């Protein structure tokens, strides 16, 4: 199918107005595995596909553009992902990763712990979570709005991102939060991604698009994930990557987007509309500094 | 892999000791970073993004370097890695080992393609 050939599925405006309560989510192929093109990691083909999908996306890609990835590490001590990142972005793209044990990766700046240690001094322009908390496999009770690091992430969307700036964060099922659907709306625009890669799981990639620091759209996130989950529920999703069989376009667009110093005074329809088109960044253009606290 | 890197750091020639184990028919590290591409590249052998041609693998350059993999300190004179943060092509013929091909061979200093695989000065 058509669908096969693509990087994944967006969730649809059809189910985004939805208005159901939240229930379990059954994957008809639930934790079934596809076998890896050339046996690298599944997470090599998982990254890619969030990119193929975010080449679609009106991502701001200045120069020496600032990208902070959570998660990036593994229980092999490696980071799929940041390499990535650094096959896709830009070359003078600053990648700076995370996570709470220690592994090597390809990022400019690697720094170990809780998320909540990483302080960055200026805002950045792409924030990508791969973060997942292994208690949230203790499942007890009802299926609750967590805390865990999306404390840390709400803040940072309404303290550290650009105007302009993107994120994708990595939910499922159970690991989730109503304040960060919320802050959805808050971007000019938004969905969940899920791979075709790892269609058989609950993942999907919360992706904000172009950080308007403004309400454009009122969620009810404990409302908007059931409305997620009644989509998974609702669409068969079958495991591939023939997507990944033509990367002659992988690369980001070397878009060239200008970063701008506005005061809130200034930021006018004009403004507004080429954060929204992707067209502009609006944060310092000084030196990033991110570097880990001792709390 | 816990016992191949618990060897490189009871010694003070990692290199050698990788290469001995190896050689002697040890496993080799294993969990380097595959990347995918169009194999349609210059096929030099560290680059910023990947340049395999269709006689390679690229791999992320971090999870190909013992001195990253095993967290132990650089041998280069500047303190820089040569690897972290680019791409490393990699002989088709020799992914069994990359951290070891790696250990065993030198980009030619003219034309940045392997000495053996690819230079032709
Ligand atoms: C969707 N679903 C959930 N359950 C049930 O509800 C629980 C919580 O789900 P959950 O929110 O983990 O989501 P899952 O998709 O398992 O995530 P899955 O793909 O595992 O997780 C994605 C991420 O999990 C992460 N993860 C699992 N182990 C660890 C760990 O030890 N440490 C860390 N950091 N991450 C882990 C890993 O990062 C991975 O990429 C599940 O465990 C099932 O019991 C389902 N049961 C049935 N029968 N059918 C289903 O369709 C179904
Ligand atoms: N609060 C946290 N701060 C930093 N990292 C966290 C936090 N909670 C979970 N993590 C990391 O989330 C990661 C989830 C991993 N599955 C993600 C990496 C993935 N295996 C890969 O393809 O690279 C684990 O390595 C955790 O250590
Ligand atoms: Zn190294
Ligand atoms: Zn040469």
């Amino acid at each position: 199918a058509s669908a096969d050939w693509k990087p994944g599925h967006a969730m649809p405006s059809l189910f985004k107005v939805q208005n159901v309560n939240l229930e379990r989510c059954e994957l008809a192929n639930y934790k079934q595995s596809i076998p890896m093109p050339r046996g690298v990691h599944m997470n090599i083909a998982k990254y890619m596909q969030l990119c193929q999908y975010l080449n679609t996306c009106t991502l701001a890609v200045p120069a020496n553009m600032r990208v902070i990835h959570f998660g990036a590490g593994s229980d092999k001590g490696i980071a799929p992902g940041t390499s990535v990142l650094r096959q896709w972005l830009p070359t003078d793209a600053i990648i700076i990763d995370n996570d709470l044990n220690e592994f090597v990766s390809d990022a400019d700046i690697t720094l170990f712990g809780d998320c909540v240690t990483v302080r960055v001094g200026q805002q950045v322009d792409l924030v990508i979570s791969d973060m997942y908390d292994p208690t949230t496999k203790n499942v007890t009770g009802s299926n609750e709005s967590k805390a865990l690091f999306f404390t840390y992430l709400c803040n940072l969307i309404n303290n550290n991102l650009a105007l302009g700036g993107s994120v994708a964060i990595k939910i499922t099922e159970h690991s989730w939060s109503v304040e960060l659907y919320e802050l959805m709306g808050k971007f000019a625009w938004w969905t969940v991604f899920c791979t075709n890669a790892n269609a058989s799981s609950s993942e999907g990639f919360l992706l904000g698009i172009n950080y308007l620091g403004t309400i454009k759209e009122n969620i009810d996130g404990g409302a908007m994930h059931a409305n997620y989950i009644f989509w998974r529920n609702s669409t068969p999703m079958n495991l591939s990557t023939y997507s990944l069989f033509d990367l002659s376009k992988f690369q980001l667009k070397l878009k060239g987007t200008p970063v701008l110093q506005l005061k809130e005074s200034q930021i006018n329809e004009l403004v507004i509309s080429l954060l929204s088109q992707g067209k502009l960044l609006i944060r310092d253009n000084d030196t990033l500094s991110v570097s880990t606290d001792v709390l | 892999n816990s016992s191949v890197l618990s060897l490189v750091n009871f010694t003070v020639d990692p290199q050698k000791a990788y290469l001995d184990f190896v050689n002697a028919g040890g496993a080799p590290l294993t969990n380097c970073v595959k990347m995918l591409t169009p194999k349609t590249g210059t096929g030099i052998a560290i680059s910023v993004k990947p340049e395999s041609t269709a006689d390679q693998e690229t791999y992320g350059g971090a999870s190909v370097c013992l001195y990253c993999r095993a967290h132990i300190e650089h041998p280069d004179v500047s303190g820089v890695c040569k690897y972290k943060g680019k791409f490393v092509q990699i002989p088709a013929q020799c992914v069994r080992d990359p951290v070891g091909f790696c250990l065993s061979n030198t980009p030619c200093n003219v034309c940045q393609y392997w000495i053996g695989y690819g230079c032709n000065c």
